[PDB]
């Protein structure tokens, strides 16, 4: 427990669950709604696998921004911001010294 | 000495429409039916920028005009739904027995519930992808407090 | 609150729920006796709880 | 999808060496050793709990 | 196109038998005949894997090869209903197998006779005096691992730590697999074919690759060179003395690849199953015969 | 959206093949069992009503406007008529050679009867009555001795399976070979096709062993580089291919020691003892009824494997 | 039965991106999921043949034989409508693969990941930062001779990077620089400077072959002593046994790693998802083929 | 119900949850006690005030 010749800095990252506000102004985008299209895709002896297509096209009727999003309230710090240094014998597994 | 059966209760799935929820205040909707044939969309704005006749000596900015264009982006969504072979075989057969008739109305309600799951899942996916269009084009407010 | 329980009970989510149990045991435990220190905020605080 | 998870990077040094004109900016901390030949070795950080 | 093998039983079926059968609904069952209605004789591997002390896994492979395969889906009294697997149609194979090997996403499973003990996979029917034993469905890197463990045991016990060879090592929990002492004649015949193939292999084998490993052990320590423990082998060092050429090892490699493909065809016995969309939580796997 | 439009489309997408039907009498021959047993055709009269009834214009698989049924794929070829006798029957397994010329256009296909005289230069009596000249086929493989003396002949032949249609062309012959799928004839009166194999080359492997009944048995071909020249034995069996290679290893385990006992493989390549290739499956029960093949002056016994399904595999060495 | 898979681009494409993707309108590529509507992060070989990691042919081959493949069909500006290949039916593919091998009908085809360099068969998308790598679709005997001559050039580059007196750089380049098939005499692209300690393509597979050929003399001898004279005749030096000098747990470990490195290499020489073409027609270069 | 997606993930089909509910029974019994003298007074007849 003596000091070595160097002095590291540590970097961690901490996930913060926020429950955000979303504003979006009136008539931001114009939307074209297509037609739903059903199409089977497997025919096995148990259950045929239906799937339905749907395609829409959105396009903004303003040049500048019309929507924003700010984090209102911190729900929780879902990480425990402790000291868990990732071991570098795992991220670079093919590296080793002589013996 | 009996075992009493009290009841079987099931949930009734509510349906939402896109034009019922108030997310649609922030959007404009049109039924372009054969939207797969539309390979590209193009809106074009003509912004003619006026300027101020200054008095001092400066580089004079002439009649300016901004032609700016915005292209559409398509979004192709799809869920899956399964339907077993047994109730489909029940569907394409004709009932003649009260047991098989009970199986028949059970299979008919099964296919109707699967179809309603399909259209409701497509509706929820529509409102989902509208919201994700909005979140993709929304800068955070600690940028728009200055850039606006 | 499904705001912690929307992606299911994993290991870390249940661990954070245990820690939030500890925090709500230490802070908001007895809602009537610690309301005496608020004075005029008693009716609002007990109405909120 | 409005329950997004921000990621903030946190950093702190470990075991620096102070400048040679050492000083204090508050009293009532008396570490029973030589204050000139004193050296950091650790980083006592705080957890989420 | 109906695939349904209504297997009428000879007598009735007890309640605990129903409970042990409804556990393994969705599993692979072999069938001796392919016709629309059968009897419980012939079903499962019981006709080759009877109540014998010595198993014959090579003959059990030859049983599972030519016979049809089938999924089980329903069981009541007097009739356990299966569903045939024909090549070309797709099925839902459920992982209700008792040594719980977890499958990969869209990998490839290969069926196999039970090497993990008979009673680990055996539905005893004292009513109809039949032991419907089941095959074992496992991922293919695990399957070739247990095949090489079987062959290594079969040579090492007859030529002589071996109990740790007998333990297969899964990631979640290790398993021990039941090992015979003799294979029968076909196992020794496959061993003669293997020894002949390997003698032709060490006939035709190139030499500059040995110059790679002999020059590389003394130069680089690697994850694939720690098994030598800084020691060049004797035969490699005394073969490596001669000078090299390219066109001769071109011919040596043109026969090495064709012979390794046939050597792989020796271990590819037992059918193969092409899976897709495996679930850890629903335990199904959409799978068709490969 | 609209459940009303999607109900029509899913109603179109509904029907699987009707698998079960609970019949009451057999002499009634009612409409339901008629719709159960009707198979849609693959050729019809070029008109309005016959096409719009037989439905050749349905996509994917035909329907009156899955079933375990798929349409076949063809390999169409062009050859000299000096290497292919037009008098040969339909169902013979053809053997395309891959020539060393970059652009040919004309092929070198081989009926196994014609392919016999390449090896040698009853069975040989018909093989010399049919293809009278060894020279008109010894130039299709212009270097045969160097090719088989280097054992490089098994990777040079692609078995294309059974013929279906041979138009009697005069100078430059065209055949029509099914390389994968269900072997049926391309004729307006549709008959069946039987893959005829000569009795001499064909050897059955199920009776060569002399329990579990399989559904489909598979035909093999297998070149063998023997000492007296290459031979083309046709093995019929009902097992997996990895079982087939092993049982052929134990079967030719005398012959490997025979080939070592006659010559020593002084070079490395000579150890390559033959190769085997599947052709496809057929029902093991009602298969390979024997019969005879009638040419002009003689005849040889021949093996008609009925109701084939051709599915070619690669060349697998046996050693 | 529908096979339409619509991958959806996030940002719509730039012009040269379309001008490159319309040049590969008949190519096939691995889909990670076989589902109805996908994202471009799951398309062909981007996450396993990534440029910022060390790649390998084993993991690419495993990803290729594991996941489904799909012929590309249509390329609009924002959606690449492509259809997947099932073993039920047959498809029409086109060979637009930049090391050009002239196909021939009724020849067994294969799909391999790119060995001749990344930049030949790739579309570097600048719209979304995703790198679609198209796998090499080349006929099977050509492909396995490519694998042999690439592996041999790999080990021969390594043994002259170890010492320059082992192999000659002209004889390794005359013989292994070229392929010959049906008279069509193509030339290969040889990466001559792969760097030591592997760190490039085909350098663990060469090490796989090397550990296998190193442990075969202790494998064939172990197997014939576990079982005669014909097998012990055709080697004259390896029949000199020294098995009473080696420990049995050591031989157990060597036999286990030899068996794994043999089965992996021998399933790898089997050429992956093997395609079956009928009638290659080089007036339009389209080849009708089905999944085998 | 479930939500259709744009991106390529393995979609859950129509789901259906089945749960059952059992009933709990409760017995109750106290011991009220009546003396035999009042019982015999009740079963008899009075004449005397």
């Amino acid at each position: 427990k003596i000091h070595p010749g160097v002095a590291m800095t540590v970097v961690r990252t901490d996930e913060i669950l926020s429950e955000n506000i979303l504003f979006s102004s009136r008539a931001s985008t114009s939307m074209f709604i297509g037609t739903p299209n059903v199409s089977r895709r497997e025919a096995r002896v148990d259950a045929v696998t239906f799937e339905v297509h749907h395609e829409m096209a959105s396009i903004d009727t303003g040049l500048s921004y019309s929507s924003t999003m700010t984090p209102a309230r911190v729900a929780a710090i879902t990480t425990d911001m402790g000291i868990h240094t990732q071991d570098f014998f795992s991220v670079f597994p093919a590296e080793a010294f002589g013996n | 000495k009996f075992e009493v059966l009290l009841g079987v209760y099931t949930n009734a799935i509510q349906y939402v429409r896109f034009l019922e929820t108030a997310l649609a205040v922030s959007c404009v909707n049109t039924e372009f039916k054969d939207l797969s044939r539309m390979t590209d969309g193009k809106i074009q704005f003509r912004i003619s920028v006026p300027t101020i006749a200054h008095g001092d000596g400066r580089r004079p900015s002439k009649q300016r005009t901004f032609i700016v264009v915005k292209n559409c982006h398509k979004h192709h969504i799809s869920t899956e739904m399964e339907l077993s072979m047994l109730d489909l075989e029940i569907l394409h057969s004709i009932p003649e027995t009260p047991v098989e008739y009970a199986e028949y109305v059970g299979a008919v309600k099964t296919v109707a519930s699967a179809l309603q799951f399909g259209v409701d899942a497509l509706e929820r996916g529509l409102i989902n992808t509208v919201l994700s269009v909005k979140l993709r084009h929304a800068p955070p407010m600690f940028i728009l407090q200055t850039l606006a | 609150d499904p705001t912690f329980t929307e992606r299911g009970f994993s290991k870390t989510v249940k661990s954070d729920l245990i820690a939030m149990f500890k925090r709500h045991l230490l802070e908001h435990s007895f809602f009537l006796d610690r309301a005496e220190n608020m004075g005029s905020g008693f009716s609002q605080y007990v109405r909120s709880r | 999808p409005l329950n997004r998870r921000m990621q903030y990077s946190y950093y702190f040094p470990v075991g620096l060496f102070m400048p040679n004109p050492k000083y204090t900016t508050s009293a009532a901390i008396k570490m029973l050793d030589n204050p000139t030949q004193q050296l950091p070795v650790e980083a006592w950080i705080v957890n989420k709990n | 196109m109906d695939l349904k093998v209504v297997v009428s039983l000879s007598s009735r079926l007890y309640t605990d038998e129903i409970a042990k059968m409804q556990q393994r609904i969705g599993c692979i069952l072999p069938l001796a005949s392919t016709h629309g209605t059968q009897n419980v004789q012939g079903l499962g591997l019981g006709q080759v894997y009877s109540l014998e002390t010595v198993p014959d896994y090579v003959s059990m492979y030859n049983y599972l090869s030519d016979c049809t395969l089938a999924v089980l889906d329903e069981v009541s009294v007097d009739s356990l209903i299966l569903t045939k697997i024909v090549p070309g149609q797709t099925y839902a194979i459920k992982n209700k197998y008792q040594p719980f090997f977890q499958w990969h996403g869209t990998g490839s499973l290969s069926v196999m006779p039970p090497v993990f003990g008979r009673e680990h996979a055996t539905v005893k029917l004292e009513s109809n005096d039949v032991d419907i034993v089941f095959p074992m469905v496992l991922p293919t890197p695990i399957a070739e691992e247990v095949l090489q463990k079987i062959l290594l045991f079969n040579v090492y016990s007859r030529v002589v730590v071996h109990m740790h060879l007998g333990s297969v090592s899964y990631l979640g929990h290790h398993y021990e697999l039941a090992l015979p002492e003799v294979p029968g004649p076909l196992g020794l015949a496959l061993l003669d074919n293997l020894s002949l193939y390997f003698c032709i292999m060490v006939t035709l084998l190139p030499r500059a690759s040995m110059r790679l490993v002999r020059g590389l052990i003394r130069h680089e320590h690697h994850d694939l060179l720690n098994l030598f423990q800084e020691m060049v082998p004797d035969e490699i060092a005394r073969i490596d003395l001669d000078d090299l050429s390219v066109a001769d090892d071109l011919s040596r490699m043109r026969v090495m690849m064709t012979y390794l493909q046939s050597l792989a065809s020796l271990f590819n016995l037992g059918p193969r199953l092409a899976t897709a969309a495996y679930s850890q939580e629903t335990l199904t796997a959409t799978c068709w015969l490969r | 959206v609209d459940r009303r439009r999607l109900q029509r489309r899913i109603a179109g997408l509904l029907p699987p093949p009707a698998r079960r039907l609970n019949i009451s009498r057999g002499s009634e021959f009612t409409r339901d069992v008629r719709g159960l047993v009707e198979e849609h055709a693959q050729a019809s009269s070029l008109s309005a009503a016959a096409v719009w009834r037989a439905g050749l214009l349905a996509p994917g698989e035909v329907a009156v406007a899955w079933s375990g049924w798929r349409p076949p794929v063809f390999g169409d070829f062009l050859i000299h008529a000096s290497s292919f006798n037009n008098a040969e029957a339909t169902g013979t397994p053809l053997f395309q050679f891959k020539q060393s010329d970059p652009f040919s256009g004309v092929d070198a296909v081989f009926t196994p009867l014609s392919l016999f005289i390449l090896m040698n230069h009853g069975l040989t009596r018909m093989a010399n009555l049919l293809y009278d000249s060894p020279a008109t086929l010894a130039d299709l493989v212009p270097d045969f001795g160097r090719l088989v003396a280097d054992r490089r002949f098994h990777n040079f032949i692609t078995p294309v399976g059974p013929l279906v249609e041979n138009i009697k062309s005069t100078y430059l012959n065209k055949i029509t070979t099914v390389v994968h799928g269900p072997v049926v004839s391309k004729a307006i009166p549709r008959s069946t096709v039987k893959v005829t194999v000569p009795q001499e080359a064909f050897v059955d492997l199920d009776a060569w062993l002399s329990q579990p009944c399989p559904a489909d048995a598979r035909l093999y071909v297998a070149l063998t580089y023997e000492e007296a020249g290459p031979r083309f034995t046709f093995f019929q069996s009902s097992r997996g291919h990895c079982q087939i290679m092993n049982i052929l290893r134990i079967y030719y385990s005398p012959s490997i020691m025979h080939r070592y006992a006659v010559v020593q493989p002084l070079h490395i390549e000579e150890l390559t003892f033959g190769a085997v290739a599947c052709l496809g499956t057929f029902s093991a029960t009602d298969g390979w009824r024997r019969s005879a093949f009638n040419y002009r002056g003689s005849s040889l016994p021949v093996v008609e494997i009925d109701s084939f399904y051709s599915n070619v595999s690669d060349w697998e060495v046996i050693l």
